[PDB]
RNA sequence: AGCCAGGAUGUUGGCUUAGAAGCAGCCAUCAUUUAAAGAAAGCGUAAUAGCUCACUGGUCGAGUCGGCCUGCGCGGAAGAU
């Protein structure tokens, strides 16, 4: 499960999502997943796609995470009343905005990754689509 | 590939002789023996015929032991 | 008969019809693949 | 020419007639009988060659009788006695097992050039050979 | 060879530009060279099959304008954040 | 069938052997076998080869293509699957007439040995041929 | 789309082993005849065998097959007087 290594701080507030992405396009392979919807994505959720879509193209060709989770979210322990502190890290998030490529590929036919992608965007919460590269 | 035809050459024995023993309908009254025939492969038949092999080339070393005056 | 959320087809002698408002999947080779979506 | 009833075109290396179980139960459930391979395989077996499998056919009538006519050895068995290699493929692309001269198969080609189809010699050697490009022998000019 | 038809722009900014989005059309610019610049508009479905191919981008293409023919090249172009869409083109003319 | 190229293509190579041919018969052998094919196709190599051109085009505009030029009498080839068999070899060769002794090796549809006009014939068994 | 016909040739393959022979999984996929036929897409077998499908002929003979952007509807949808 992807995890920085070292951090400043412990926690972090908890923000808000608004806007839209950059890093909107597909600039290291042939193929992507580029997000529709908005939302967060956990570590558990990126490592159980990367899984899905490794064994789809049976490691022919290359892959690139095109995310990675730095936020740390906390939950308070059960049954505790509010207050005394706050709760503590217990995974971590990305942030996701319309439009962000998540994945790569290259390496493959073209017919053949539809489906690999197809089968990674049935583990994740947040509605996607297939694209492709560009000239300009 | 170095002793691939010696597994070849024990093939093409068995690639034949199978086909009158998996249907026999002898050996298959009870459940257990049909499947250990099918998943235990082939022991009894080329076991026998290789141990027949066997049992002729020790009668033919046996022989020629009795003479002298020769190297 | 399999209820389901979501019918495909399964198999190349699998049809889609729509029968009393109903999507259901019927095909004469497996039985095992008619169903309907309930 | 007439429907496959009962029959099928292999057998052992018919080196010998051997009426044993190598042959037998091939057809030896479906009635006739067996021990009628003693004398009816090295018939045409004695001028051969000792070990070349060539596949007959075993038409049987409800006659309790059947018919069986030899043929050329096929593709793959062929070249093993003269081609010098007992191998076979198994990764073509990954290596070559050998080498083989290309004027050996044509020599040999009317051998199985007899009954096999073609316009003429030639045309038979890119076919022969094609398969013997995929045991990975090297074709030598 | 690929020929474009636009119109010059009666108004500018952020709102009258929404609006020619919601009409199937989007703005572009022409520049470069020795006059000034010129704001333009152009059919969106049009120019989107045109530009599908691959040599929209590595070929001199005209854009015929109030009746006149200039020679332009495509130097940059802005697409939607998440639909198969245009917004804007940028063009040097030469 | 293929595209427009190959409605093209294939037309223009009937052309050489029609040119410099002889008396030639049809036959409709729509059921047969392939290895029985085989051997009807596999009997021209062994006369002098596969000199013959001997595709199947019998489509409204895919064999009437080469009508005008050699065969008009063959301009009333619009029914059903057939096949075309020409001879090099001496005006009226054996193959006008060998498919009739072919007839009973199990060729139960063969076109009744009508075959194209040279001489302007008809629906007959012109055996005769000097040997 | 129907309705008829063909739908072939040495690969019982060597590759994993008795079996993978088109059809469990391991390399390859040439060549021949042909209007056409894939060293097999499916069913079905222990290997079998067979039945289909691609491709090509024949009658009919007028359109037909899929994606993309959108408006409104369908299922998913079970609680206690
Ligand atoms: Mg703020
Ligand atoms: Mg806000
Ligand atoms: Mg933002
Ligand atoms: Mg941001
Ligand atoms: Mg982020
Ligand atoms: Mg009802
Ligand atoms: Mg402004
Ligand atoms: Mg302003
Ligand atoms: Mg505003
Ligand atoms: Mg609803
Ligand atoms: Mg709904
Ligand atoms: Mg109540
Ligand atoms: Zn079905």
């Amino acid at each position: 499960m992807l995890q920085p290594k070292r951090t400043k701080f412990r926690k972090m507030h908890k923000g808000r999502n608004r806007g839209l992405a950059q890093g909107t396009d597909v600039s290291f392979g042939s193929f992507g997943l580029k997000a529709v919807g908005r939302g967060r994505l956990t570590a558990r959720q990126i490592e159980a796609a990367r899984r899905a879509m490794t064994r789809a193209v049976k490691r022919q060709g290359k892959i690139w995470i095109r995310v990675f989770p730095d936020k740390p979210i906390t939950e308070k322990p059960l049954a505790v009343r509010m207050g005394k502190g706050k709760g503590n890290v217990e995974y971590w998030v990305a942030l996701i905005q319309p439009g962000k490529v998540l994945y790569e590929m290259d390496g493959v036919p073209e017919e053949l990754a539809r489906e690999a992608f197809k089968l990674a965007a049935a583990k994740l919460p947040i509605k996607t689509t297939f694209v492709t590269k560009t000239v300009m | 590939k170095p002793s691939i035809v010696a597994k070849l050459e024990a093939l093409h024995e068995r690639h034949e002789e199978v086909q009158a023993l998996l249907g026999d309908a002898q050996t298959i009254a009870d459940q257990e023996r049909f499947r250990a025939l099918s998943r235990e492969y082939a022991q009894l038949s080329d076991v026998s015929r290789c141990f027949t092999d066997w049992q002729q080339v020790q009668e033919d070393i046996e022989t020629a032991q009795m003479m002298l005056d020769d190297p | 008969m399999k209820v389901r959320a979501s019918v495909k087809k399964l198999c190349r002698n699998c049809k889609i019809v729509k029968r009393d408002g109903v999507i259901r999947v019927i095909c004469s080779a497996e039985p095992k693949h008619k169903q309907r979506q309930g | 020419a007439k429907k496959v009833q009962a029959y099928v075109k292999l057998q052992v290396a018919a080196g010998m007639a051997n009426p044993s179980p190598p042959v037998g139960p091939a057809l030896g459930q479906q009635g006739v009988n067996i021990m009628e391979f003693c004398k009816a395989f090295n018939a045409k077996t004695d001028s051969i060659e000792k070990g070349l499998p060539i596949p007959v056919v075993i038409t049987v009538y409800a006659d309790r009788s059947f018919t069986f006519v030899t043929k050329t050895p096929p593709a793959a068995v062929l070249l093993k006695k003269a081609a010098g290699i007992k191998s076979g493929s198994g990764k073509p692309n990954k290596d070559k097992v050998g080498k083989i001269s290309r004027a050996q198969l044509q020599e040999i080609a009317q051998t199985k050039a007899a009954d096999m189809t073609g316009a003429d010699i030639e045309a038979m050697t890119r076919s022969i050979e094609g398969t013997a490009r995929s045991m990975g022998l090297v074709v030598e000019d | 060879m690929f020929t474009i038809n636009a119109e010059v722009r009666k108004e500018q900014g952020k709102g009258a530009s929404r609006r020619l989005r919601a009409a199937n059309k989007f703005p572009a610019i022409i520049y470069g060279g020795k006059e000034a610049p010129l704001a333009i508009e152009l059919d969106h479905d049009k120019v989107m099959n045109m530009q599908a191919k691959a040599e929209f981008y590595s070929e001199v293409l005209t854009i015929v304008v109030d009746g006149k023919e200039i020679k332009v090249k495509a130097q940059d172009v802005q697409r939607h954040p998440y639909k198969p869409k245009l917004q804007h083109i940028d063009f040097v003319r030469a | 069938m293929a595209l427009n190229l190959q409605d093209k293509q294939a037309i223009v190579a009937e052309v050489s052997e029609v040119a410099k041919g002889a008396l030639s018969a049809v036959v409709a052998d729509s059921r047969g076998v392939t290895v029985d094919k085989m051997t009807e196709l596999r009997k021209a190599g062994r006369e002098a080869g596969v000199y013959m051109r001997v595709v199947r085009n019998t489509l409204l505009r895919r064999a009437v293509e080469g009508t005008p030029f050699e065969c008009l009498k063959d301009a009333f080839v619009g029914p059903t699957l057939i096949a075309y068999s020409m001879e090099h070899p001496g005006a009226a060769a054996r193959l006008f007439k060998e498919f009739a002794k072919a007839n009973a090796k199990f060729e139960v549809k063969a076109a009744a040995f009508e075959g194209e006009l040279i001489p302007a014939s008809q629906i007959d068994r012109l055996a005769t041929l000097p040997t």
